[PDB]
């Protein structure tokens, strides 16, 4: 009795990473919000001397 | 053309290929990218020299200043690369996708 | 054409300007002025075409169909207004300028006496209809109808912008009356073949020919009501209208490259009048209808005899009439029970008696009842067939008799029988609902007495 | 004229603006405590400006007028109603606690941007940072969902990264039997109606996850009820807290027109608020959306901007 | 008084006002200015008038 | 559910609050004169006027000429002997035919 | 990045454009270019992130690579020519180098991947000024050699950048991905056109710099990354959608707006040239990009998608910000079709 | 109705070419972003410049 509107599945079909998912597409995320993506825990590694005795 | 020449543009033309061909490192890739500016100088300076085209000595100077500006820029998107991920390694420049 | 032109871009000022309750009230009254300031096109001269100026030019082929664009754009604002009551102010108004933008488009359409002006002008006509097809479709395949619809008309077109700028780097001009009168004769060739291709196709398309037809009942069955009235009525008719203009220039290739299009045009009409005959659905029967409605209309032009011009144009005004008034009934009974299913609602006879007299009325319009202007059209291009070919009556013969069949089909489904005992809300029939149907009936009956005003140049 | 960087290369500096004593304090506690008074009490000590509790309605107090709109139209959520049914089924409680994080980020925006254009220090009465101890509240009694909690940590994560901390957090710390013997004092009958795990969840977050978190940040004063009610002594503590260990002295005057131009503009503020993730909680339908904001344009001085509203009394709009 | 804070458009900009009006006065008239010595010039060029 | 969507409202109908309506506005006044000017205009103006202004429109296609001419044609034609119709439309003393 | 360093570094990448299009010496065109690829890159890297840093130095590889080339096609025609003035290039072989770097530069295809890259990676400002000023250079450059162009070769570049373009664009879902998919088609157009007439090259630029430009600016008023961030528009400023839809159906090419007069344009002069499958394959492949810029369209305005509850919030207040000439923006790119005799005047 | 008008014309035209389109832009998007694999791309492309075209 009222006009069809787009709904929470049409917004799902047109949200996801790329449009027409494959495997590899499927496995793709889509991007962070603020483009800003998490730090990674890259060790330091800081080097490790032996001052002495000699 | 004599055969200096020809070994010129080889060289200028195996850096190129060098640089279009990564491994691992970004690092090697820039110092392929310098050696294409370097066979560049030197194929220029001998077009000029032996032409005596006197006021064009002065363009391989310049060449040189922008090879080592793009030299580094090169190495300051290397140390941001490093700080992000850790190694240069351009495996890692994939967040991106085509 | 400017004291025809003008007064419609002042319509647009005078919609955004309106008061919030007068808006359909202006539109109307003054769609109405416009259609009778325009009626004067219909006096024309029996040598040559009236050349007002340099841009825009009117014939004998231009005036009925201009006369019935301004006419169909008061019954539109009509149903427009009984089916977006909720809308708000700005919508509305936004609805209108939509109409009054297609239907501007269209009369500089029919205007235009330069193809490349033609060609951006019935191209431009497209973004108004895509627009309100995919904004005020009821139904979720609104928006895969715009698409086909869309993209069938510019899959079709594009050729024909190269033929044309072609044409016009060949010749000199693409002006109607040069290239009429410095028509020389096309060769046979590939090259030739297939600029003929490029034009005839985009306007079968236009038409649309049978195989390339499915964007018409996917746009018709999913407009809104004015969206309907407006694609059946007057947009089909660019196709025919540009395939008598643009046939001037392909002759004597016309002779030879015309038999797929004949055959398809005869077996197609066959099969959608036998889909006419099986279609679950009211508007989709009323579609296919009209497909074969204009898959004739190609077989006349096609054909191309002065006999066959005069019953195509007939045929075209009188199709455009009978549609619009079809959609007309079938939009009331779907407002009435929210459904399109021809079979959910019946006893409409006995529960809506002259709404009843309407139908029976559209239907008997239809099909090809003497002496109305459908059987004046139909039955010309009949004669001009079977003077072309002799096995041409035989298949019109069951065209016809398929189109009775399915034409009595509907009204005996939609009208008698005992009405549906649980669908309760069919209120009586509205004044605006009589009116409307009044409006797209009388001027059928009146062009029936005056002929002559829609038998094209070649009368 | 309005501060941009054409002002910055003029040479308006945040820290030449600062007086040493610009500073944002935030008073935190359990429903019904005196943190309020003592938010007030240092705010007017102080000289600081104070901004109650963020609660529902406060975007409709800093625009248009100061009166609220109607709970159609700002907030579709009711606290009685998530203190009478917290587990209903239409989405109350996440919606509610979604739009009071939204009306708390607002809030900490205009009291960054008062700091930062005017150089007097601010009092709120509850920050972003205190905020989630009532989604974990509500999430480990039942109340909302794990998809609704992960929605908000997005949305805080994405939206309080761009924020400095505040620098003093005084944490009013009272036991639970004494906050339900003041809820039974007050009469209220909705939040009379609060269990006693759910006040005890509050408490657990603020102690074992807030002040644990935000003492890194900078130091944290905790005071019994007793200690709050004397409020001299407080702002003699905060007057004497000389440390500071946060990003305060680490900010320059560049990060401080950064962080200036973000709080000035409200929509820039809001904008990950209204992010494409349509829990059926939040998720509003094409028609409601549409009807609710006709009448929102509706309203008296809302259909067009604030200089050019007619109805409300705009005058010169043809000049303007 | 309507709102709570003053809009930033609560008054018109009487410089911006008088900026604007300014330039389309100064600019019709250079365009007629300049339309009139166009027209002299090209009757003075081709011998008309 | 998924979303805080309105339920579908009810059908509304213009007889229910004006058992006299047209169908044409909600607004008895406003819709009263919308199907006066729609009547009265479209009816009248456009029907009456327009079909007789085309009944009574000039004889601009030159059939009642045509005709006058091709009766005075006819007669001449007739009166000499001449045959009614030429056998050519055009002259073939002006046509130069190649060799 | 301070105001005043934001402002110069602009200043800086337009003084390498504008020497660029103003020298008549290829070592002073090539100083032009490493001048704005080095101003530029600190311009992408803007809003620090490792996709803006992946995204700069992707670019930086990219144009160095370029450039290179570009000097190495400079020093080869000095050797058989002795001559540095930009005209036509005296050895083939200079000119195909020459060719290569300038498309790479554009990033024609096969040189596209990095524009959808680069574009994704870079904020909305940064890929507006990326997308309009490096188009604007490298095109000066080869209409002022168009006369040494290979045509093969040039149309070659320019129906993949066309057929690549139209084909990653209905893939991508990402507005700034599209817009890059959409800049690679135009460039396709824009090249293919070239060796034939310039000034149908320079007014095909014009009118995509017009509605890139318009696209870009609405993109930053809705704030608005994603189909589904932008599907949110309508709920608060539904005017922005129309506008844009509008602006779409003109990218398209739809009749009568603004972006059917540079196709119309092409397809008249390359008929000129007795020329027919080229420019009817080129109108055919634009049918994709008007697709995905309809699935574009349905989503933000001609249909209504689901909202949130903060769009209240985001109701009750106003935005701040103007970005000036947008309307002129808006208005230029959908309704300059009658003015198109104005092409004269860019001859 | 069913065999032609709602199967095979849908299917030589429409359908077909819209499975067409689909399948090339996959192919086409479905790129990794590898930085080395698009170079090594560029690498034949100047090659086959450099040789086919003359
Ligand atoms: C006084 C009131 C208070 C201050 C108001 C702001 C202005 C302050 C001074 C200033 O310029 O600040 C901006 C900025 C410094 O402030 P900021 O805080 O860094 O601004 C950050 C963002 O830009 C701010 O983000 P944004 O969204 O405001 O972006 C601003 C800017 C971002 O764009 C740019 O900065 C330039 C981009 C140019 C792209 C190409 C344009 C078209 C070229 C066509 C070529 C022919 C065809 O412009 C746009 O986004 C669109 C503006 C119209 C562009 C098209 C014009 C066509 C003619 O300076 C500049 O951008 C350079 C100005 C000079 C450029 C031209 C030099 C010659
Ligand atoms: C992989 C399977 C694909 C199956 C595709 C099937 C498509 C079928 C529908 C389209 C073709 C219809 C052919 C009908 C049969 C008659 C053909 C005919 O008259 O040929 C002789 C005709 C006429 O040749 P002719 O034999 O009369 O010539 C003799 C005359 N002289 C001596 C002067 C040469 O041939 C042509 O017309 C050739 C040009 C045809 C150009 C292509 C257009 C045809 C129609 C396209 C319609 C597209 C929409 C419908 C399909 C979707
Ligand atoms: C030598 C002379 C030859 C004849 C010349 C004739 C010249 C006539 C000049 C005067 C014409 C204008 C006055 C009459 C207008 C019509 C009024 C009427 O009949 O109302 C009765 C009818 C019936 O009236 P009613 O039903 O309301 O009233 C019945 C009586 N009571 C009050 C008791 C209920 O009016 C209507 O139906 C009103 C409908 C709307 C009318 C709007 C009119 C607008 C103004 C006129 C515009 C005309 C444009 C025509 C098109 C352009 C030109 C071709
Ligand atoms: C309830 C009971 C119903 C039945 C009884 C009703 C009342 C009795 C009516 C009986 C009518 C029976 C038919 C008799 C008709 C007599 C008048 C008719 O013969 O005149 C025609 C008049 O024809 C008219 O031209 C028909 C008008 C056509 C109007 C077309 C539509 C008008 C505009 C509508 C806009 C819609 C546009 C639609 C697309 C174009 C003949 O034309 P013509 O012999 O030469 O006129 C002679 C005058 N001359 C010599 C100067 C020429
Ligand atoms: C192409 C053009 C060719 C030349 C055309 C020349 C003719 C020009 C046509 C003029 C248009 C005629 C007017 C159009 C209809 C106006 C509709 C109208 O009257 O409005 C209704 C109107 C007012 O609105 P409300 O219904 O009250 O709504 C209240 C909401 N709270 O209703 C009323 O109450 C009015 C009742 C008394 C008014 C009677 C008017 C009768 C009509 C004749 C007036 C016109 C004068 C004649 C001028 C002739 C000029 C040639
Ligand atoms: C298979 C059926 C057709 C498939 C259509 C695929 C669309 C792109 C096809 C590319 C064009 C195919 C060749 C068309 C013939 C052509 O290009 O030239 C035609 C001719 C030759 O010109 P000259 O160079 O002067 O000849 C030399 C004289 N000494 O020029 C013209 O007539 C211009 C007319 C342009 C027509 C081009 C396209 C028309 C063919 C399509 C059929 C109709 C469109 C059907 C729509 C369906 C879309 C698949
Ligand atoms: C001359 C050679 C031409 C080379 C190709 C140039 C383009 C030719 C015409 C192509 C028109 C563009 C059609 C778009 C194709 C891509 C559509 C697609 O990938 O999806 C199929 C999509 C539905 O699939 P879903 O993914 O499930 O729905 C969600 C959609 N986002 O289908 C559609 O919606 C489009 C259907 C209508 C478009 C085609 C209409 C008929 C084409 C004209 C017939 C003549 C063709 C000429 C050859
Ligand atoms: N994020 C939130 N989620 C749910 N309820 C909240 C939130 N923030 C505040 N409230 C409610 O608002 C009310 C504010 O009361 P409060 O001002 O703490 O009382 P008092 O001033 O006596 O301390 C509390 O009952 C609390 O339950």
């Amino acid at each position: 009795a009222r006009q069809w509107q787009p709904d929470v599945e049409w917004a799902e079909q047109f949200g996801g990473a790329v449009m027409y998912p494959t495997k590899e597409t499927a496995h793709w995320k889509p991007p962070p919000w603020n483009d800003v993506d998490p730090p990674k825990d890259t060790l330091v590694s800081n080097l490790t001397l032996n001052f002495g005795p000699q | 053309m004599p055969l200096v020449y020809m070994n010129i543009i080889m060289a200028f033309a195996i850096a190129l290929a060098g640089l279009l061909m990564y491994r691992s490192h970004l690092m090697s890739s820039l110092l392929c990218l310098e050696g294409m500016m370097l066979s560049l100088f030197i194929m220029s300076t001998l077009i000029i020299l032996n032409t005596h085209f006197t006021l064009a000595n002065m363009m391989p100077i310049i060449l040189l200043v922008f090879a080592a500006c793009e030299a580094a820029l090169g190495l300051s998107l290397l140390v941001m690369v490093s700080n992000t991920y850790g190694t240069d390694y351009v495996q890692n420049l994939n967040l991106l996708q085509c | 054409m400017l004291k025809i032109i003008i007064p419609t871009t002042m319509l647009l000022p005078m919609t955004w300007m309106s008061k919030h309750n007068m808006i359909w009230i202006n539109a109307t009254v003054h769609s109405l002025l416009i259609s009778l300031i325009s009626l004067s096109l219909l006096n024309q001269l029996g040598e040559n075409s009236l050349n007002f100026s340099l841009t825009f030019f009117s014939d004998s082929l231009s005036a009925p169909l201009l006369v019935l664009t301004t006419w169909l754009l008061p019954l539109m604002l009509m149903a427009s207004q009984s089916h977006l009551s909720k809308e708000t102010t700005t919508r509305k108004k936004l609805y209108i300028t939509m109409l009054i933008l297609l239907q501007l488009f269209l009369i500089m359409t029919f205007t235009a006496t330069e193809l490349i002006l033609f060609y951006i002008l019935f191209e431009a006509t497209l973004v108004p209809t895509l627009i309100i097809i995919t904004r005020w479709g009821n139904q979720t395949e609104r928006l895969n109808a715009g698409l086909y619809f869309l993209f069938y008309t510019l899959a079709g077109s594009l050729p024909l912008l190269v033929a044309l700028v072609y044409i016009q780097n060949t010749t000199g001009s693409l002006n109607f009356l040069i290239i009429h009168y410095w028509s020389h004769p096309l060769s046979n060739s590939w090259s030739n073949i297939f600029m003929w291709l490029a034009c005839i196709m985009a306007f079968m398309v236009k038409m649309p020919l049978y195989g390339l037809h499915l964007w018409l009942p996917k746009a018709h069955v999913e407009a809104p009501i004015a969206g309907s009235m407006v694609l059946a009525a007057v947009l089909l008719k660019l196709g025919g209208y540009g395939m008598m203009r643009i046939t001037t220039i392909l002759n004597p290739l016309t002779n030879y490259m015309a038999y797929p299009f004949l055959m398809l045009s005869m077996w197609g009409m066959i099969m959608t009048s036998s889909i006419c005959l099986r279609q679950t659905d009211l508007k989709s029967l009323i579609a296919y209808s009209s497909v074969s409605h204009m898959a004739l209309v190609i077989v006349a032009i096609m054909i191309q005899t002065p006999w066959s011009f005069m019953g195509a144009t007939a045929l075209m005004i009188a199709h455009g009439l009978t549609s619009s008034m079809l959609f007309c009934l079938a939009n009331t009974n779907y407002e009435r029970v929210h459904s399109r299913t021809m079979i959910l609602a019946r006893g409409l006879q006995t529960l809506l008696p002259l709404m009843a007299t309407w139908w029976l009325v559209a239907s008997l319009t239809n099909l090809a009842l003497p002496p109305s202007i459908n059987l004046i059209g139909e039955l010309f291009i009949i004669t001009a067939s079977f003077s072309w070919s002799n096995i041409t009556i035989i298949l019109m013969g069951m065209n016809m008799m398929i189109t009775a069949l399915y034409s009595l089909y509907m009204l005996i489904t939609t009208q008698r029988g005992k009405y549906t005992h649980h669908i309760n809300n069919i209120k009586p029939s509205f004044t605006r609902e009589n009116a409307l149907m009044a409006l797209h009936i009388l001027p059928l009956l009146l062009l029936t007495l005056n002929p002559k005003m829609i038998l094209g140049p070649l009368y | 004229l309005q501060y941009g960087p054409l002002a910055f290369v003029l040479g308006e500096r945040t820290t030449r603006k600062l007086t040493e004593t610009s500073k944002v304090i935030t008073v935190d506690g359990n429903i019904c405590s005196g943190k309020g008074r003592l938010a007030r009490e240092i705010a007017e000590k102080l000289g600081l400006r104070h901004f109650p509790e963020a609660g529902i309605h406060y975007a409709d107090s800093t625009t248009g007028d100061g009166k609220p709109l109607d709970v159609q139209l700002s907030g579709n959520c009711s606290l009685e109603k998530f203190y009478d049914d917290p587990k209903s089924n239409d989405g109350n409680s996440y919606r509610l606690q979604s739009w009071l994080y939204a009306s708390r980020l607002l809030q900490y925006a205009d009291a960054l941007e008062h700091l930062l254009s005017t150089g007097q220090g601010v009092v709120l009465e509850r920050s972003i940072y205190s905020d989630f101890v009532f989604l974990e509240a509500m999430y480990r009694q039942g109340f909302i969902r794990k998809q609704c909690v992960e929605h908000y940590n997005e949305v805080k994560k994405v939206t309080a990264c761009e924020y400095l901390p505040p620098h003093v957090v005084v944490y009013v710390d009272v036991p639970v039997p004494e906050i339900q013997s003041r809820i039974q004092k007050k009469g209220n009958p909705h939040e009379m109606k609060i269990t006693a795990a759910y006040l005890q969840d509050i408490e657990n977050a603020y102690k074992k996850t807030f002040l644990p978190e935000m003492s890194e940040k900078c130091e944290v004063l905790q005071y019994s009820a007793r200690e709050a009610e004397d409020a001299e002594k407080v702002v003699e503590d905060i007057e004497y807290l000389k440390c500071d260990k946060g990003p305060w002295p680490d900010q320059d005057d560049r990060t401080f027109h950064r962080l200036r131009m973000l709080v000035q503009n409200k929509l820039e503020v809001l904008n990950y608020t209204t992010i494409p993730v349509y829990l059926p909680e939040i998720t509003i339908g094409a028609h409601q959306s549409d009807r609710v904001f006709q009448k929102f344009t509706e309203l008296p001085g809302r259909k067009y901007s604030p200089g050019y509203n007619e109805d409300v009394g705009d005058k010169w709009i043809w000049l303007k | 008084k309507f709102y709570i804070r003053e809009p930033p458009h609560g008054s018109p900009d009487w410089l911006k006002v008088g900026l604007t009006l300014g330039t389309s006065v100064f600019l019709w008239i250079y365009l007629i200015k300049q339309h009139k010595e166009d027209v002299l010039e090209y009757k003075r060029r081709n011998g008309l008038e | 559910i998924r979303l805080q969507e309105d339920p579908d409202p009810e059908d509304e109908n213009l007889y229910e609050k004006n058992p006299d309506s047209h169908g044409y506005d909600k607004d008895p006044i406003v819709d009263l004169w919308n199907m006066r000017v729609v009547f009265f205009f479209g009816f009248s103006i456009v029907l009456v006027l327009g079909s007789t202004f085309v009944a009574y429109l000039p004889d601009y296609r030159m059939q009642e000429w045509a005709r006058r001419e091709a009766e005075r044609l006819v007669k001449y034609r007739e009166a000499n002997g001449l045959p009614l119709m030429e056998s050519n439309c055009f002259d073939p003393n002006k046509i130069q035919l190649p060799e | 990045m301070n105001p005043i360093i934001y402002t110069t570094l602009i200043m800086t990448v337009m003084s390498g454009t504008m020497l660029v299009m103003i020298s008549s010496h290829w070592l002073l065109i090539w100083i032009g270019f490493e001048m704005n690829l080095l101003a530029m890159i600190p311009v992408l890297m803007k809003n620090f992130n490792p996709r803006a840093t992946e995204a700069a130095t992707k670019y930086f590889l990219t144009q160095a690579t370029a450039s290179m080339m570009l000097m190495m096609a400079i020093i080869i025609n000095l050797l058989y020519s002795g001559q540095w003035t930009i005209t036509k290039m005296f050895n083939p072989v200079a000119m195909t180098m020459m060719t290569m770097a300038l498309a790479m530069k554009l990033g024609l295809s096969p040189f596209h991947f990095w524009v959808p890259e680069v574009t994704q990676g870079i904020s909305l400002q940064a890929g507006l000024l990326l997308l309009t000023w490096q188009k604007l250079a490298p095109l000066s450059v080869l209409c002022q050699i168009s006369q040494s162009i290979n045509p093969n070769l040039m149309l070659t570049m320019a129906m993949l950048s066309i057929l690549i373009g139209g084909w990653g664009g209905l893939n991508q879902t990402q507005l700034r991905k599209i817009m890059a998919y959409s800049s690679i088609a135009h460039m396709g157009w824009m090249t293919a056109v070239l060796p034939y007439n310039t000034t149908m090259t320079i007014l095909n630029l014009l009118i995509y710099i017009t509605m890139t430009l318009a696209m870009f600016m609405l993109l930053i008023h809705s704030s608005a990354t994603t189909t589904l961030s932008l599907s949110h528009t309508w709920n608060k400023m539904p005017v922005i959608t129309s506008l844009m839809m509008v602006t779409l159906l003109s990218m398209g090419g739809l009749p009568p707006l603004s972006g059917f007069m540079p196709k119309w344009m092409i397809i008249q002069e390359m008929t000129k040239n007795e020329s027919i499958i080229m420019p009817t394959l080129m109108a055919m492949t634009a049918l994709l990009n008007l697709y995905f810029y309809m699935r574009l369209a349905y989503s933000s305005s001609l249909t209504m998608f689901p909202s949130t509850n903060n769009m209240k919030m985001k109701w009750q207040f106003e935005h701040t910000k103007q970005m000036k000439l947008l309307p002129t923006m808006i208005v230029l790119s959908t309704l300059v079709l009658p003015m198109t005799p104005a092409l004269s005047s860019l001859n | 109705s069913s065999l032609l008008d709602l199967i095979w014309l849908e299917t030589i035209l429409p359908k077909t070419t819209s499975f067409i389109q689909m399948k090339m832009s996959i192919m086409v998007s479905n790129q990794k972003g590898l930085i080395k694999l698009y170079f090594l791309s560029f690498l034949i492309t100047i090659m086959i410049s450099m040789t086919l075209f003359n």
